[PDB]
């Protein structure tokens, strides 16, 4: 699971949903997470495909704490025909905060949009959550997915998501701590069950 | 509630160049990177959950 004792990812979720008539409603998972011991990455394989100037993503890892540090391969689901694209994420944590939640996305490693989220908790079962429930995708996400499916062939979409990155930071609003950090690399997917990933701890060497 | 989100001016150009590198190697001026396939990264990192 992706989480320090601080603040734990409970569910992500990435969906197109669509409704022909008032009787009908559809929804599509693109990709999604919480539907023993996690490998590790060398953080300076990945630098490069990430912001590197001020509030980059080695400036935030050198600022740590460093097992908050997470890299996620997704293999995204891409078979899919009124339509919302949104995101739904869910966090824990044991201690009331205000949480910030910054999605990134990248092309080249350069930032071009910047979503930012203030969240408050909500007292859940013995211990705080920080729910965002269908959150819009930015026109730029709806046209890149738009594109891609437009690409013909799988092998393709694959290598436009080579320079395809998100950088997603959670983190203490009062403090200005980070609480998790989650680089998200790309592929499409190509198996019957759908969506896929993998989850790897972020380390120095 | 309501988001804040802080898009970049040549948005539209910059998903056009990111599909572009692909349609035309010779043409786009785009960052030249290792290949993800050719780092050092787990055996995993290709091989999806079965
Ligand atoms: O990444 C995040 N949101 C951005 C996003 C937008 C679209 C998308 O669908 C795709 C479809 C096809 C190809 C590529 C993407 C996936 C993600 C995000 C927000 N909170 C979290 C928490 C954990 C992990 C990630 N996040
Ligand atoms: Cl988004």
């Amino acid at each position: 699971s992706i989480g320090t004792t601080k603040l734990r990812l409970v569910e992500f979720s990435a969906f197109l949903e669509q409704q022909r008539d008032p009787d009908s409603y559809n929804k599509h998972l693109f990709v999604h997470i919480g539907h023993p011991l996690l490998e590790s990455v060398d953080i300076r394989q990945i630098y490069d495909k990430f912001p590197e100037k001020k509030g980059g993503l080695k400036e935030l890892f050198g600022k740590g704490p460093q097992n908050a540090f997470f890299l996620v391969k997704f293999w995204a689901d891409l078979n899919c025909n009124g339509a919302f694209y949104g995101v739904t994420s869910q966090y824990e944590s044991s201690e009331n905060m205000t949480v910030t939640c910054s999605t990134k996305v990248c092309s080249f490693g350069k930032q071009v949009v910047e979503k930012v989220e203030t969240e408050y908790a909500r007292f859940e079962n013995g211990r705080f959550v920080y729910r965002i429930n269908r959150s819009p995708m930015c026109e730029y996400m709806i046209n890149f997915i738009h594109k891609l499916k437009h690409l013909p062939e799988k092998y393709m979409m694959n290598s436009v998501l080579e320079n395809f990155t998100i950088l997603l930071v959670v983190t203490n609003r009062d403090t200005q701590e980070t609480l998790l950090c989650m680089a998200c690399v790309f592929e499409v997917s190509n198996s019957e069950h759908g969506a896929q990933h993998h989850i790897y701890r972020l380390v120095k060497d | 509630g309501h988001q804040i989100v802080h898009v970049r001016g040549d948005s539209e150009t910059d998903l056009e160049a990111l599909f572009n590198a692909v349609m035309n190697p010779k043409t786009a001026n785009v960052p030249q990177t290792v290949p993800m396939r050719l780092r050092k990264l787990p055996d995993s990192f290709f091989k999806p959950p079965e």
